[PDB]
């Protein structure tokens, strides 16, 4: 899930993106 | 945007902030 890539390790905006909805 | 280690609540936080009215992963006020 979106916190591995951004807890575990750090994501980015784009990253972030792909989550929202 | 910024290079951190967001998680759940800064996250997420991050998330509203990004996705906004979107919505997004994670669970919406109601």
């Amino acid at each position: 899930g979106i916190v591995e890539q951004c807890c575990t390790s750090i994501c980015s905006l784009y990253q972030l993106e792909n989550y929202c909805n | 945007f910024v290079n951190q280690h967001l998680c759940g609540s800064d996250l997420v936080e991050a998330l509203y902030l990004v996705c906004g009215e979107r919505g997004f992963f994670y669970t919406k006020p109601t």
